[PDB]
């Protein structure tokens, strides 16, 4: 149902909270009495409505068939490109990935979207990720291979992957620093 | 003077003593033998009962006219037959 705005917006009146609970009422009693398209279409002008685009396989010059995606943490961005056909390597920026993320963290990080769908080895990752940390690098190449990555996998994977976060960029940044107090949240300590 | 375990006496009915007493109890409790007992403890002034009464008289006077006015509103509080008018 529209919220009493939309109401007042479509009537060009003002309505009290009271008044669009009644008409509220009254219409969902319209629906529930079996009421024919005639009365459906009336409905439907006061209904309001409430998936993941993918990226298509491009060719190389090589001849190997891929996907690119990017993705962002915090302050780094990456740009994942992962191959329909694979050993499991990931490259990040040039370097084995076991080498340039030296903590177990980040290689689990980077493991999880291929562990996820059971693709482990099935693919070759290249990724070339900038600003940031260890962890907001690694949030960013495994959120740009998922990415990439749901384009070779099926429709039910790639709803599978979102349902586990695998696809959402997270928006969690840091808080800006505010005067009059120590961090973005820390106030000074509050003297008697 | 009177012949004993005649008044006030409750014959207990396959040994439920407890269901005996309690209606023992509400038998007293009917006949008002329990409000004498306990209003005999210390001598109500005679001003002071006629108050208690008057109070006694309009309160059960005024919770009747109560009852019966809610029980005849009680109708009202149907379903809305008119709903959107």
């Amino acid at each position: 149902w529209l919220i009493k705005e939309e109401l007042e917006e479509m009537l060009v009146e003002k309505l009290s909270d009271l008044d669009y609970m009644q008409f509220i009422r009254l219409l969902e009693k319209l629906l529930t009495s079996q009421c024919g398209a005639a009365e459906e279409e009336f409905v439907q002008r006061f209904r309001r409505s409430v998936k993941q685009l993918i990226e298509p396989v491009q060719y190389d010059e090589q001849g190997m068939a891929f996907s690119k995606s990017e993705g962002k943490r915090k302050t780094a961005k990456a740009e994942a490109i992962v191959y329909k056909h694979g050993s499991g390597r990931i490259k990040v920026n040039g370097i084995d990935y076991q080498l340039y993320f030296p903590i177990t963290q980040d290689r689990e990080q980077l493991m999880f979207p291929f562990h996820f769908v059971d693709r482990l080895g099935k693919h070759d990752v290249t990724c070339t990720v900038s600003g940031g940390g260890r962890s907001a690098q690694a949030g960013a190449i495994r959120l740009a291979m998922a990415k990439a990555l749901c384009s070779f996998v099926t429709e039910d994977e790639v709803e599978w992957m979102r349902q586990a976060g695998l696809l959402t960029t997270d928006p969690r940044v840091r808080e800006r620093k505010k005067p009059g107090q120590e961090g973005a949240r820390r106030k000074f300590t509050w003297k008697k | 003077k009177h012949l004993k375990f005649i008044a006030r006496t409750v014959m207990v009915q396959e040994g439920n003593v407890e269901s005996a007493y309690r209606t023992l109890n509400r038998i007293l409790t009917m006949d008002g033998l329990i409000e004498d007992i306990k209003h005999r403890r210390y001598y109500e002034k005679p001003c002071r009962r006629r108050q208690r009464e008057s109070y006694e008289r309009c309160r059960r006077i005024y919770n009747m006219e109560m009852a019966r006015k809610i029980n005849f509103l009680m109708r009202k509080n149907r379903a809305d037959p008119w709903q959107g008018c």
